[PDB]
């Protein structure tokens, strides 16, 4: 189905400019299906790109290949994990002899660990583990072609991610202990996303749950397929308008910190809760505050009580609900009753908290998600 | 019922995520759109990208292994 394509120095410059001026760090995936006479990686094209990027002064991290597991199916070429390790070794040598000798390298961007992908990842790590700074794998829950609205609301669907994560860590810890593990490319459903589902309020249960579990289970970095593009799992649509998941993401950026804690409900599935220290770059909040976030997949409102010593603290609510009339299939979302929309093309809106009565229960309507910030919580681990 | 009690473990961090924990991708296949330059040039899009800073942007996808650099291309 897929054929070779070339791309220009212009394209490189657009991509880097976009990253650079947006305050983002760029990871460029190089073509791994350029081979030699003995099925060895032919590095000459990358060398061209490597050289060009050094000359222009671009600070770029690298990957080599994407889903090598599907190479046989998609290009009639099989590369085993050993070989691919060797190929990563060869690329590493090229980076260390470049202007950015410390340039970061990540791989191998294998699919989620079924039996075939586990063997490939293991042998890849035994051979190439030495030179990768992070292990990248990808995850999707469902086939976008067949995925239902019920699937997106279903806790048993959410739960499968957990075993995927355990299987990656079981391979990594058996071959390169303590290597950082990243989700390299991930979202709701594959094949471009589920139509009328992956671009809606309903998509947010899978997105926020993925984040909470990933943080809790030790994933360091999660990369969301896709910021912008043809697939309806995009955060931003073809008109450059943001979808519910963008607003969910932005809320998460601002409120949720790097130190991961744990929260759980007495009598444990449809009420799912996560706890981190509050993001200390948030100017409203202070060292020691907590950020709780919670998903409610029941069909009624639920009411959460905070434990001692946090019962009578000031809580700030940040609750997300679709702007009707399309309900969970809406492409619009409100924060505490206020619709979220760009002020102008240059200006994101404020995200106004709703302060709750100290000592009050935490309301979480049916099919919703919310953040809650617990102010002056004075949690020593957060300082 | 509907009133649920929460337990919180707060004695130490159980893990530390990157400041870039929530990052984003651009599919490599986007570079085969004639309008790539306009798309990523959009100031409106850049504004939206700025909001998720700090973050990695991973440029990759199936098409990764079907793209060849050409330093002469128009
Ligand atoms: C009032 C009522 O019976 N409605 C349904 C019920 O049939 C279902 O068993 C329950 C738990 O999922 O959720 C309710 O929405
Ligand atoms: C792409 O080009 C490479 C050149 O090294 C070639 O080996 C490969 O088969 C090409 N893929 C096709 C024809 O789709
Ligand atoms: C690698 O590919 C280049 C460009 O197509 C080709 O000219 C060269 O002979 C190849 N080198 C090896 C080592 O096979
Ligand atoms: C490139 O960026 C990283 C941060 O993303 C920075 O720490 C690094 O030093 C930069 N590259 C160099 C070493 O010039
Ligand atoms: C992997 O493939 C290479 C050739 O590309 C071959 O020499 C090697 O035996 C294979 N690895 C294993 C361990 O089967
Ligand atoms: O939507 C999908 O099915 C993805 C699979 N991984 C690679 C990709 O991001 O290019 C997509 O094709
Ligand atoms: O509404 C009830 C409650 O939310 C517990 O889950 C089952 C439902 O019937
Ligand atoms: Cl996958
Ligand atoms: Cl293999
Ligand atoms: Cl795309």
């Amino acid at each position: 189905k897929f054929k070779n394509s070339t791309y220009s120095r212009s394209s490189v410059d657009v991509l880097y400019t976009f990253a650079n001026c947006s305050g983002l760090d760029l990871i460029f995936g190089l073509n791994a299906l350029l081979r030699t006479a003995d099925l060895q990686w032919n590095s000459s094209n990358a060398q061209l790109l490597l050289d060009y990027c050094s000359s222009k002064g671009y600070n770029i991290s690298w990957e080599l290949g994407n889903e090598p597991n599907s190479f046989l199916k998609k290009a009639d070429i099989f590369i085993n994990g050993s070989q691919l390790g060797e190929d990563f070794i060869q690329l590493h040598k090229l980076l260390r002899k470049s202007t950015f000798k410390n340039a970061k390298l990540y791989g191998p961007d294998v699919g989620q660990p079924r039996r075939k992908t586990a063997k490939m990842l293991k042998s890849f790590l035994k051979a190439g583990g030495e030179v990768i700074d992070s292990v990248t794998w990808h995850h999707y829950y469902l086939n976008g072609r067949t995925a239902t609205r019920e699937d997106f609301l279903n806790p048993d669907v959410l739960d499968i991610f957990i075993s995927s994560v355990q299987k990656v860590f079981q391979v990594v810890e058996s071959t390169r202990p303590g290597k950082k593990v990243w989700l390299g490319e991930t979202s709701s459903a594959y094949g471009g996303g589920a139509p009328l589902l992956s671009d809606t309020f309903a998509a947010g249960f899978m997105w926020l749950d993925k984040l909470g579990l990933s943080a809790r289970m030790g994933i360091e970095v999660v990369m969301r397929q896709v910021f912008f593009g043809a697939g309806n799992y995009h955060l931003v649509d073809e008109n450059f308008d943001p979808l519910p998941d963008y607003w969910l993401s932005l809320l998460f950026k601002k409120l949720v910190g790097t130190k991961v804690l744990m929260a759980s409900v007495q009598g444990s599935r449809k009420l799912r809760v996560y706890l981190h220290c509050t993001n200390t770059d948030n100017p409203r909040y202070k060292e020691g505050d907590l950020t709780l976030y919670a998903i409610n997949l029941h069909n009624v409102t639920k009411y959460l009580r905070l434990p001692y010593p946090f019962s009578n603290k000031q809580v700030d609510k940040y609750l997300l609900r679709p702007l009707g009339p399309h309900g969970l299939l809406s492409k619009s979302v409100q924060l505490n009753g206020l619709t979220l929309k760009m002020v102008d093309d240059q200006t994101l809106p404020p995200l106004m908290e709703k302060p709750l009565r100290p000592g009050s229960s935490l309301g979480l309507p049916a099919f919703s998600y919310s953040f809650f910030v617990i102010r002056n919580a004075k949690v020593a681990a957060c300082i | 019922q509907d009133v649920v009690d929460l337990d919180f473990f707060t004695q130490e961090p159980l893990h530390l995520v990157s400041p870039s924990f929530l990052s984003v991708t651009i599919d490599a296949n986007l570079a085969t759109d004639p309008r790539f330059l306009i798309l990523l040039g959009s100031p409106k899009l850049r504004t939206l990208a700025r909001g998720l800073s700090p973050a990695y942007l991973r440029f990759g996808g199936t098409k990764t292994d079907f793209l060849i650099f050409d330093p002469k291309k128009e």
